[PDB]
């Protein structure tokens, strides 16, 4: 086949793999940030749910 | 770090009603019937504010009303109440079971001398509604500002860009 075959195929392959590479770098940086700060959708850690708390008036007034 | 504020000794200088536990037990039902407003107001203040350093005036007023009740019972039915509370005091557990005749004398005396009737069984244990005029404590627990919730996750999902992106696996 002609040289344009390899030229356009290499264009597509190079673009796709470069996108993969800097996406991987962004993944590493995002993971570091989200593990360090936790202000993100993942890396959340379990905490006690508030709905278990009971608010009815107890025997002791100033509980 | 802070101030443990405490009201000075002058505010908590109540008249300090002085009757023994047996005397209190003898007049329990009638006192609960004819003194419910101060007790209920004071306790609602105690439960709402959750700070005994704040509702001291209700603690004064409840003692004033209790002393008024005891003064009335002294003025009108001294003898039957004295015999009834002595007979209550004899018992180790202070049971009403053994002392029924003296209870009858006390009840009829206060009925025809002060217009009182003992509450029926369970009447003195019903939740009441008070018409207190104090405001509702906005922050009874003195809670600080809550941390902002984590940024909510939303948005349409599209296929992962270039598949797994895990080494040579393109798809």
């Amino acid at each position: 086949d002609g040289p344009e075959k390899n030229y356009e195929k290499t264009m597509a392959i190079l673009q796709i793999e470069a996108e993969k590479a800097e996406l991987r770098l962004k993944e590493l940086e995002v993971r570091r940030l989200m593990r360090a700060r936790g202000d993100g959708p993942w890396y959340q850690y379990p905490t006690i749910d508030k709905a278990l708390i009971d608010h009815s008036p107890k025997t002791t007034p100033d509980n | 770090p802070g101030i443990v504020e405490l009201p000075t000794l002058e505010d908590l200088k109540v008249q300090e009603v002085k009757v023994s536990s047996s005397v209190l037990k003898a007049a329990a039902h009638h006192y609960g019937a004819q003194c419910d407003k101060p007790n209920k107001e004071f306790m609602l203040c105690r439960w709402e504010e959750k700070d005994p350093r704040r509702c001291l005036e209700e603690g004064k007023l409840v003692n004033q009303c209790a002393l008024d009740f005891f003064r009335q019972i002294k003025r009108h039915c001294a003898e039957p109440f004295t015999e009834y509370w002595t007979c209550i005091d004899y018992s180790g557990l202070q049971l009403f079971r053994h002392c029924r005749k003296q209870q009858a004398k006390f009840d009829e005396c206060v009925l025809d001398k002060l217009g009182w009737v003992r509450p029926d069984l369970g009447e003195l244990s019903k939740v009441t509604k008070v018409k207190t005029d104090r405001p509702l404590p906005e922050n009874p627990y003195h809670s600080r500002a809550r941390p902002e919730p984590n940024p909510e996750a939303e948005g349409d999902l599209k296929p992962a860009k270039h598949g797994s992106r895990l080494f040579f696996w393109t798809m």
